[PDB]
């Protein structure tokens, strides 16, 4: 993907995505109950935007989702077996 | 003295630099009128929505902007106004803005930065903080934090020629995510997808929202 400049303080996840989403200039939407009371490190850098939303979510157990068209959302934490 | 009237279609975003250099931001569907004297540097929004920013810093006269509902006197601020049927709604980033309703405008009302009110005539309706640092809409995005699915909805449409609603079983739902402003039928089908609705589209004009079945 495309790369941005990132300067995303750490605190509560919600607002941090709305951040991230505006920082990116991408279309994000994902359920509000999925992130509500979540909280993040935050992410300051310059990154390429999957990897930046990647490193946002660590930790929260939540990870980014894509699909056909250009638009991402977010979900649970993929199970690994 | 200088003069100007300015608008926006709809679905566009204008720039404009006014004559003292204070830079204005027309949103979608939108109406100012300008008009400089000695007194004051007086902006008048009569439809729609508008940024102010990059204020001029060395004017002896105050910046007001006024709608139906009052005064928004500047102090170096950068600010958004927002006309609604029955308030006005102002967002402040920098500096800071006394509100002056028109049916009661002693004492003023100060706005800060990371403050946003809304008012009428009478006064004021609302007020809370906000970590903005400029309104979504003038970086060309519209940004949902949870926010109810009828007022997301009513909010889009100022983009559109046409009719957007939702089923009032929906009206509730909270919308969470960003919305870049280029393509308006993206944003409508990304949050059907998130709030798994059906989005019913029988006529080019009029498009409802609905629960899947």
């Amino acid at each position: 993907s495309a790369q941005a400049d990132f300067d995303i303080p750490a605190g509560p996840l919600a607002p941090a995505l709305a951040h991230f989403g505006q920082s990116a200039h991408i279309l994000l939407s994902y359920p509000t109950a999925l992130t509500e009371g979540r909280s993040t490190s935050g992410l300051a850098g310059r990154f390429d935007i999957d990897q930046g939303l990647a490193i946002l979510l660590a930790g929260t157990g939540l990870e980014a989702s894509r699909g056909a068209n250009a638009s991402y959302s977010l979900q649970a934490s993929a199970s690994t077996g | 003295d200088w003069r100007a009237d300015y608008h926006s279609r709809i679905g566009e975003q204008r720039r404009l630099t006014l004559a003292d250099g204070t830079q204005v931001q027309l949103n979608t569907d939108s109406a100012l009128n300008v008009a400089f004297d000695q007194q004051a540097r007086r902006l008048r929004l009569v439809r729609g929505e508008m940024l102010i920013t990059r204020p001029a810093l060395a004017d002896s006269r105050p910046l007001w902007v006024d709608t139906e509902h009052g005064r928004l006197e500047s102090t170096l601020a950068q600010f958004n106004v927002r006309l609604h049927g029955q308030h006005t709604q102002a967002t402040v980033y920098q500096g800071s803005v006394a509100l002056q309703p028109a049916l009661h405008a002693y004492p003023p009302i100060l706005l800060g930065a990371g403050e946003q009110a809304s008012f009428n005539q009478q006064g004021l309706l609302a007020r809370q903080a906000v970590a903005a640092v400029a309104p979504a809409w003038s970086q060309g995005m519209l940004v949902a934090q949870g926010q109810p699915l009828a007022a997301f909805i009513e909010d889009l449409a100022r983009y559109r020629r046409g009719h957007l609603a939702c089923d009032p079983a929906l009206a509730g739902l909270r919308v969470s995510g960003t919305f870049p402003l280029e393509n308006t039928d993206k944003i409508i089908a990304a949050v059907a997808e998130t709030l798994q609705l059906e989005v019913q589209h029988f006529t080019r004009y009029w498009v409802t929202l609905k629960p899947r079945m």
